[PDB]
DNA sequence: TATAATGGGAGCTGTCACGGATGC
DNA sequence: GCATCCGTGAGTCGAG
């Protein structure tokens, strides 16, 4: 059960996936607020807060109140390599292409 | 010898005729046989009914047509590369409305090719097929809007080319919209103009939960049905000026037009059904009273919103089910484009009915057949469906009459299918074979019919099943569609019956293709035979349930494959169909009444039956097939033979007393050789060449015209200049070769003269002239030699000469010369072999037969088949082939495996056992024992766990036979095979891919005209192409100069070119290349782009890479 | 080694009156066995020739000296009324196996 | 001088003009009898080159003694055939036109 | 439409004659516009369509004669039930038409093809990729020419430079055309006679040459 | 979009 | 910028755009002739009808006309219908045709090329060669070194000169 | 060269997936 | 900031 060419292609074109993982664009500590209905996810920093409004099924890379880097993944899925690059810089893309077509 | 036969099912009906999917269709299209007045509405006489009358003051109706006889028969037509056809005369009437007269005419339209007796037609002289479509029928659909999960997409379809697809949406704003030729407009609009009015729309869709009230618009009914026809009319033709005729007749011609709209009558049947309604005719809506009146809009809109709703009965439809595709055979293809002839016909029709004298104008005067017989002959000739017939052997032809294409005209193009297309859906049983497809891009787009399939009249295909009525098998057959298939629990064929009744208390069947477990009294229907799944070609394959699908795919379409041999057997294991297949190919000739033989020789058979009458079938004999393999019928009866109707009298090219012979029965032995069978190379005895096993007859044709020059003409003549009488030896006082004569690559066929262009002789020329005294010929030797790498000896030469009986050529040419070389070709390595189930292979060592493995008698093997082809590759079935093989090869007898009612395990066993009572006690009564490398042999297999120990040597070999193996002596040594092997009789083909046609090799050769690059092909004697991806491997090893000598010297560098083919013969290393002629091209064609492309030094100062031949 | 027939200009063709076509009646020659009594001989060429309604076999062959056909009820052909058939067959001693278009003779 | 580099650019109307040998007058390719280029048609040896080697249109001057000699009967320039494969046309248009790769290709150059 | 030109290009023809009309038109004769309109319409789009339509220009009046023939054969065929012959077609035509003119006329009217005219289902392949180029020399045809110049010089050699340059100035060797025995024998300053006489016995010495040797022999093909 | 409708267009509005 | 409007329309060298007469006499031809045609026959009619002093919507139509030509002749089906022969739907192959495309110039003619001294067959196992060989067959060879075979023939006796030589092995 | 004649006719079909300029 | 329409692509050699 994978992806396979398809996705080799996808990572070669660095196109944006389509089942997507949202990720931070900054550092801090996460804070999980699920309504039975709809749920979100907030990344507070210091004296920065951000907000993360996702879909209700969506799966969770991460617990509440941790510590997560910039352009680490919160929800399962494929990183959007431009997100990836403008959060946490070019090396990240370089290792995150590498590895992901390796793992095809 | 005798043939024994395996199976339980007993097939209540026979194979229907397996060319009536051509014959039937072309029949029912063209009713030649009808008389005019008893005519259908159908055919040819549906294409005539819709383009006539012809009005606009003047009228030209049709009144009927008929059909002549062929102006030649099949075979002349052949010959003289004719087409048989059959005129087509059309009585018309013109009629003047004022003036009433009535001048009436049977004019001339020009001639509608025929299908032969087999099903294929003779266009130009060669025998080509019409291949089957496959398309969405027409009618009503409701698919699930991908966007939008809660709406669903209704698409009104018609005929291919008879109309506009039409879909109705639910839009998001909750007005339902309406999309015809791309235009997006409310359907309330529509409604309007077809009379509806709000009271009948609420009272008919209001039941819906406020979905009538997406249809609900004020400014709509605030007008009458004319000022919503013109808004219509406005917004569909931006800038078309609104008129009232106008407009009524653009939406006429719209929806409302049987001469423009059509669905077909399966369209018709499947809208009537699937809406629960009527229909009169096969359009949307009519022109009754002046106005417009509904036929189908209000009932799609209906089902659309109760779809959406939810309501119940009402479902999505599955595109790809059997009972939504349909079939357009011959006759459907073949009527369309008939239609489209007759509609410029038409269109010429009224052009001449504007002009000319109004009060002399005959029918003949007014119809110019010249548009009818264009789009006839370019449907014959230039459609993708019109394929050049696959007549390598008669199931060849027969597969190909019965293949089944999504490609061609209306279809699907390349690339624009996908998974679904081709997938075998559930509905497939027993309508298109499973298996019998193209490897590679066509693959699921070219199928096949399953063997007892038929196509019925709206063009669906249907399967036969039997009636079980309380657990009781009746012998009553019904063909079902797939939607009528789906009503039903219908068993296996393979269910245990006493009698008529079913045996079992559980039973495997079908519900809507789902398998179940199931009573007796649950069971409607049973199946009629496994043959029903698959085609002809799969169900040739013995053993095919032990056989993995993707290798049967491979067995089934090589057998299309296969050459005919002068020897050709039919297979020691067959599957009961091989007899049919010759019969209804047409290659064999039978009795048509019970007589007796009068006379018989190699070309003819003449036969006394009951009447007394004497009828005389001549014999084919050596004829050249559209492949090139010979089709020559040979006589199986003798004087004085009595037989009774349908008794074989002459077996057609490979059949063997009228089975089906593909290829030869060879004793076969599985085992590595020394690497000559590595990698699915094949190994063969030379003794096979010996016996002339896999020889076959293989006829080419080669032409010439001599043809008139405003230079003089060309003559044929043995006077040919500058040619010894070793050159003219075997050429006759005419200039052409001599029957039985041998050529070789390079003799003169047919010599030939051609007066040389206007010659300036070169200096060097005169000089030689004046050296040798010898006046330069006016002509030059253009004479029709032998191609590289062919010849044989000459059996036939045709010459036509213009000033000849019956012989008219094209403009300008005086005479035509063919001559027919035939050629006997032993196997040679290089040459493809295969077997029923998949297992191909190339020969690649030709061994004597002293090296050939042996049994202990003496008895060499015939070809070594390496055994790492099993495993990977799944296909069993060739194991136990051999093992019956070997077991029919010691009792001399054959077999019928019928494919799942197959010959078992243990069946298998019990003849083993036999043949081994036959190839071991013959040995004990002769008087020898048991031999010292039998011994040894013995002691490895016990260490294998093949014998049990204890047991004596002949118990212990006997164990040994009965799993197929026996001791086998290396024929180079004595010793033998540390292991027994298995050897036995398999069945092997000689494909048509021989090394013969197609070893190549250029040095130099012709170039191509704008590029100055080699041309491409072994007929034009052309160079390989060099691609991008070959290029990208140069580069990667980093050979610049290697990869540079193929851009320049070898392909189009014409200076480079030429200097280094005299570098190489004069012993120099060839020169430094210069620029390839192709990038000047480039570059020219650039500046017709008024693009100024420079070539500049590290100066930035101009290069001329033209060498000033450019610049003023 | 060799065949020719009076009016067959090849292999491909066939003899009016006669059932088998000239590749069969070279395939049946094939298996003819010739002995030659004298050791010094080396080729022989029989002569065949017959008419009518008849099955002609190896037998039918004009005897030579020194020279025994094996196998005299080997069939050949299958002639018709008004079917007639002319050969010459050469025959050679040689070993192993020489195909036709290696030696040509 | 060896090759380095490859430039691309507009040709100026004055640029094509120095390009042609000749403006192309007629629509005609070839006469229907003489099968021999028409005159100021798309195949003119008059413009484009001699089709025989150091040969002329008429025939007056045949050999390579005459080299860059432009005939005064037919007109022909007396060079290599070869010629035939370099040697531009053009067409003076009555109105100018637009090319339409800069017209088409989004976004559109000209707009 | 139909006829070869586009609808656009027979609306201009048309209006091309609207304005000859136009031009020639005289009100007096008191007849509408229209009826004079309409024959020089027809006229000028008749004339575009026999001026344009073939790639090959035809003159007007072969264009008429052919298609005269188009429509006899047409009416020939339709009384025939079949294609007609060369000959019946002459027979229709009338005197001075014999079969051979209706073939020659059919041969002249031949159209061009397209280069670009597939080949196969998958547009792999041009009908202009089987046309070879005959003009453009092939390389056995270039060093053949090579090894004919420098056997010629080879042979040229075994001559006193006077004699072999004479056979050079004869024969067009030198400068690409052959002069008279008077040029030559101006050049070298010597008789007409004996620079002919000269050029006879250079290539009666070339003969010898060639006779013992053979090596110009394989050239004549 | 088609010239010749919008040819015909000019041609009706003399 | 101006550059981008035409006013001299380039034609190709007519080698490049050929007329040439096939086997049996016919002729053959490419369809930028017939674009070209097309061109000049507009032009050529635009010409005349303003010199004739013609009404503003005809010389407006002509104008149109002679654009689309000039647009089917660089980049047929680009804007508007693609431009057709007479009774056939296929467009004509303009210059844009030529150069871009699997079977346009670049790809087919300057990224890869026939060549010479090449051919083909099937392969077959052969087992008794070292890694470094291949088996070639003797007429293959034959053709492929022809030059070769020509030259060493002439350096033995085999033949008296490359000619004879070639014309012995013909 | 003269009755008068005054706005056309075929699309046409089961495809993804980008980039990526125009309209809310 | 976000749907939508239009142009552009979609494997190689070989025989046709
Ligand atoms: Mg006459
Ligand atoms: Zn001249």
């Amino acid at each position: 059960i994978t992806q396979g060419l398809p996705r080799v292609i996808e990572l070669f074109e660095a196109r944006r996936p389509k089942a997507k993982a949202v990720i931070s664009e900054i550092d801090g500590v996460v804070r999980i607020e699920e309504t039975e209905e709809k749920l979100s996810v907030f990344v507070e920093s210091e004296g920065f807060s951000k907000e993360y409004k996702l879909p209700k099924e969506a799966r969770l890379l991460v617990k509440d109140g941790d510590y997560v880097e910039a352009g680490q993944p919160l929800t399962r899925g494929a990183i959007d390599p431009h997100q990836l690059l403008e959060a946490k810089g070019p090396e990240a893309v370089e290792r995150y292409l590498v590895e992901e077509i390796q793992k095809v | 010898m005798e043939i024994k036969r395996f199976g339980r099912i007993r097939e209540v009906i026979p194979l229907p005729p397996l060319t009536e999917i051509q014959v039937e269709s072309y029949r029912r299209a063209l009713q030649a046989d009808v008389p005019p007045e008893k005519r259908e509405n159908v055919g040819i006489q549906a294409a005539f009914r819709e383009t006539f009358p012809i009005e606009e003051g003047l009228v030209l109706d049709f009144l009927e047509y008929r059909l002549g006889e062929p102006p030649f028969p099949q075979d002349e037509c052949r010959e003289k590369d004719l087409t048989y056809q059959a005129p087509l005369y059309a009585r018309l009437q013109l009629i003047h409305k004022d003036t009433g007269l009535i001048k009436e005419d049977e004019v001339f339209l020009g001639h509608i090719p025929l299908m032969t007796e087999d099903g294929s037609f003779i266009i130009n002289g060669a025998d080509r097929v019409i291949v089957s479509q496959i398309h969405r029928s027409p009618g009503v659909y409701f698919t699930p809007d991908p966007a939008r999960p809660g709406r669903y997409i209704a698409s009104i379809i018609p005929l291919p080319k008879r109309g506009p697809w039409i879909d109705l949406e639910v839009e998001p704003n909750g007005v339902v919209s309406m999309k015809v030729n791309k235009r997006k407009f409310p359907l309330v609009l529509l409604l309007r103009v077809l009379g509806y009015d709000q009271e009948t729309l609420a009272r008919e869709l209001g039941a819906y939960g406020e979905l009538v009230q997406g249809l609900m618009d004020e400014s709509v009914f605030a007008m009458r049905p004319e000022e919503a026809l013109i808004r219509l009319f406005t917004l569909l033709r931006p800038g078309d000026p609104p008129k009232r005729d106008k407009a009524v007749a653009y939406v006429y011609g719209l929806i409302a037009d049987p001469r423009r709209y059509d669905l077909g009558e399966a369209g018709r049947y499947k809208a009537e059904e699937k809406l629960g309604i009527r229909l009169s005719g096969r359009t949307l809506a009519r022109f009754e009273d002046g106005e417009f009146k509904d036929e189908v809009f209000l009932p799609t809109l209906r089902y659309l919103f109760a779809l959406t709703a939810g309501v119940p009965g009402h479902e999505v439809d599955d595109i790809d089910h059997l009972g939504n595709r349909r079939i357009r055979t011959v006759g459907e293809l073949m009527t369309d484009q008939f239609r489209v002839g007759l509609a410029r016909l038409a269109r010429g029709v009224r052009e001449r009915m504007l002009m000319g004298s109004e009060d002399s104008l005959t029918p003949a005067k007014l119809v110019n057949s010249r548009p009818l017989e264009a789009a006839i002959r370019e449907f014959f000739s230039r459609s993708q469906l019109s394929q050049f017939k696959d007549e390598t052997n008669p199931l060849s032809s027969l597969r190909h009459k019965r293949r089944i294409s999504a490609l061609g005209p209306g279809g699907l193009t390349r690339e624009r299918a996908g998974f679904d297309v081709r997938d075998v859906h559930r509905t497939h049983y027993g309508r298109i074979c499973p298996v019998e497809t193209p490897e590679g891009a066509n693959i699921g787009l070219i199928t096949s019919l399953a063997a007892y399939a038929r196509v019925d009249e709206l063009g669906f295909i249907r399967t036969p099943y039997r009636r079980v009525v309380g657990g009781v098998v009746t012998d009553e057959v019904v063909y079902m569609t797939a939607t009528e298939e789906d009503r039903y629990t219908i068993a296996q064929a393979n269910t245990p019956l006493e009698g008529n009744r079913i045996a079992a208390e559980r039973v495997v069947a079908r519900r809507k293709g789902e398998p179940v477990i199931v009573s007796p009294e649950e069971v409607e229907f049973m199946d009629v035979s496994p043959k029903q799944v698959f085609s002809v070609n799969t169900n040739l394959i013995p053993f095919l349930e032990h056989d993995d699908a993707n290798r049967a795919l491979m067995g089934s379409n090589m057998q299309t494959q296969a050459v005919p041999l002068i020897r050709a057997q039919a297979p020691v294991v067959m599957t009961g169909l091989e007899e049919r297949v010759v019969r209804d190919s047409l290659a064999a000739l039978y009795a048509e009444e019970d007589g007796e033989v009068a006379k018989v020789d190699g070309n003819r058979i003449v036969v006394r039956y009951e009447d007394g009458r004497l009828v005389e079938y001549p014999l084919r004999r050596f004829y050249r097939s559209n492949q090139g393999t010979a089709l020559d019928q040979r006589p199986r009866v003798v004087v004085g033979q009595r037989v009774r109707k349908g008794d074989l009298l002459a077996d057609g090219p490979a059949s063997e007393n009228g089975f089906l012979a593909l290829g030869q029965n060879v004793l076969v032995a599985i085992m590595p050789f020394d690497g000559y069978n590595f990698e699915d190379a094949i190994v063969i005895s030379e003794e096979l060449l010996k016996r002339d096993f896999y020889t076959s007859i293989h006829i080419e044709r080669y032409e010439i015209e001599a043809r008139d020059t405003k230079l003089g003409p060309e003559r044929i003549t043995r006077d040919i200049p500058h040619l010894s009488e070793a050159a003219l030896r075997d050429l006759d006082e005419e200039g052409v070769v001599r029957i039985g004569a041998e050529v070789k690559p390079g003799d003169i066929l047919v010599g030939r003269t051609s007066f040389k262009g206007e010659s300036e002789p070169t200096p060097e020329e005169r000089l030689l002239r004046s050296i040798f005294g010898e006046k330069a010929r006016d002509v030059k030797d253009t004479s029709l030699r032998v191609p590289p790498g062919e010849g044989g000896i000459v059996v036939r030469t045709v010459r036509l000469r213009r000033g000849d009986p019956g012989v008219e050529l094209k403009p300008g040419v005086r005479e035509v010369v063919r001559v027919y070389v035939a050629q006997k070709r032993k196997l040679q390595v290089g040459d493809k072999l295969a077997n029923r189930h998949g297992n191909k292979g190339v020969v690649a060592k030709i061994l004597p037969v002293e090296d050939m493995p042996h049994l202990p008698d003496g008895t060499p093997v015939d070809v070594i088949l390496n055994p790492l082809g099993v495993p990977s590759r799944m296909n069993l079935g060739q194991i136990l082939e051999t093992h019956l093989g070997l077991a029919g090869y010691f009792l001399g007898q054959r077999y019928i495996s019928p494919i799942f009612d197959g010959a078992k395990e243990p069946e298998i066993k019990e003849l083993l056992a036999q043949a081994f009572e036959v190839y071991f006690g013959k040995r004990k009564g002769e008087g020898f024992g048991v031999d010292k490398r039998e011994v040894e042999v013995l002691r490895r297999a016990e260490k294998l766990g093949l014998v049990t120990p204890g047991k004596t040597p002949e118990e212990q070999l006997k164990e040994l036979f009965l799993q197929g193996k026996v001791v086998l002596y290396d024929g180079r040594t004595g010793e033998p095979i540390e292991g027994p092997i298995v050897v036995g009789q398999m069945f092997i083909m000689k494909l048509y891919h021989m090394v013969e046609d197609k070893m190549h090799a250029r040095s130099t050769g012709p170039y191509s005209l704008i590029t100055q690059q080699p041309l491409g092909g072994k007929a034009q004697f052309g160079g390989q192409r060099f691609g991008e991806m070959e290029v990208w491997a140069l580069e990667a090893y980093g050979a610049a100069h290697t990869l540079q000598e193929m851009l320049t010297l070898k392909s189009d560098d014409i200076e480079g070119r030429n200097a280094a083919y005299e570098a190489i013969i004069k012993g120099e290393d060839v020169p430094e290349p210069s620029v390839p002629e192709s990038f000047r091209v480039l570059v020219k064609e650039l500046q017709a782009l008024a693009l100024d492309v420079q070539t500049l030094d590290e100066k930035d100062n101009p290069v001329d890479i033209f060498e000033g031949l450019a610049s003023k | 080694t060799s065949v020719y027939i009076e009016d067959v200009l090849h292999e491909f063709s066939t003899i009016p009156g006669v059932k088998e076509d000239v590749v069969e009646i070279i395939l049946n020659l094939k298996e003819l066995v010739v002995r030659f009594l004298n050791p010094s001989l080396q080729t022989v060429t029989l002569l065949l020739k017959a008419e009518g309604p008849k099955e002609v076999k190896a037998r039918d062959f004009l005897p030579v000296a020194d020279v025994e056909i094996m196998n005299p009820d080997l069939h050949i052909a299958t002639l018709e009324e008004g079917g007639r058939l002319n050969m010459e067959v050469r025959v050679d001693r040689g070993v192993g196996y020489v195909p036709a278009e290696k030696h040509g003779i | 001088k060896e090759v380095r580099k490859v430039r691309i650019a507009l040709a100026s109307p004055e640029k094509i003009r120095s390009w042609s040998y000749g403006e192309v007058e007629k629509p005609e390719t070839i006469n229907y009898r003489t099968l021999k280029p028409e005159r100021d048609g798309l195949f003119d040896e008059r413009i484009f080159g001699p089709i025989k080697d150091y040969e002329c249109a008429c025939g007056k001057y045949k050999r390579q003694r005459f080299e860059g000699k432009v005939c005064e009967r037919c007109g022909v320039e007396v060079t290599k055939s070869i010629v035939r494969r370099y040697r531009m046309g053009h067409i003076e248009l009555a109105t100018p036109a637009a090319h339409i790769w800069f017209v088409k290709d989004v976004p559109s150059k000209i707009g | 439409t139909g006829r070869g030109l586009s609808f656009l290009d027979l609306i201009q023809e048309g209006n091309q004659g609207l304005i000859r009309a136009v031009e020639k038109f005289e009100y007096k004769r008191r007849f509408k516009f229209s009826t004079y309109a309409t024959w020089w319409i027809r006229q000028a789009i008749n004339r575009a369509i026999a001026d344009q339509a073939r790639t090959i220009r035809i003159p007007v009046h072969m264009v008429e004669t052919i298609n005269k023939l188009s429509r006899t054969a047409r009416q020939l065929q339709q009384e025939l039930g079949r294609e007609p012959t060369y000959e019946e077609i002459a027979e229709a035509m009338g005197p001075g038409w014999d079969a051979k003119r209706v073939e020659e006329t059919l041969k002249i009217a031949q159209e061009p093809v397209s280069l670009e005219t597939p080949i196969g289902d998958e547009k792999d392949s041009f009908y202009g990729d089987f046309i070879p180029d005959e003009h453009l020399p092939s390389p056995v045809d270039a060093a053949t020419q090579s090894l004919l110049s420098e056997e010629l010089e080879k042979a040229l050699s075994k001559l006193s430079e006077r004699e072999a340059m004479v056979l050079k100035l004869r024969k067009g060797l030198i400068d690409g055309r052959e002069h008279t025995l008077e040029e030559v024998g101006a050049f070298f300053g010597v008789t007409r006679e004996r620079i002919r006489q000269i050029e006879n016995k250079a290539l009666r010495k070339l003969k010898y040459h060639e006779s013992r040797t053979r090596k110009l022999r394989d050239f004549l093909d | 979009s088609d010239p010749v409708r919008q040819y015909l267009h000019e041609i009706g509005q003399v | 910028p101006e550059w981008m409007i035409l006013e001299a329309v380039p034609v190709l060298p007519p080698d490049l755009r050929p007329m040439v007469q096939v086997d049996g006499g016919r002729f053959a031809t490419s369809d930028l002739n017939d674009l070209y045609r097309r061109l000049i026959n507009r032009n050529n009619r635009l010409k005349k009808l303003l010199a004739q002093g013609a009404p503003e919507i005809i010389i407006r139509n002509e104008k149109r006309m002679l654009q689309e030509a000039v647009d089917a002749l660089l980049d047929n089906g680009r804007r508007g219908a693609p431009v057709t022969n007479p009774g056939s739907d296929r467009p004509l192959r303009s210059l844009t045709d030529i150069l871009s495309g699997k079977q346009g110039r670049f790809r087919q003619n300057l990224l890869g090329k026939r060549v010479d001294y090449s051919g083909r067959s099937v392969i077959v196992v052969g087992p008794q060669l070292k890694l470094h060989q291949c088996g070639l067959p003797k007429r293959m060879a034959l053709e492929l070194f022809k030059p070769f075979l020509l030259k060493k023939m002439e350096e033995k006796g085999i033949a008296p000169n490359v000619k004879a030589a070639r014309r012995m092995l013909e």
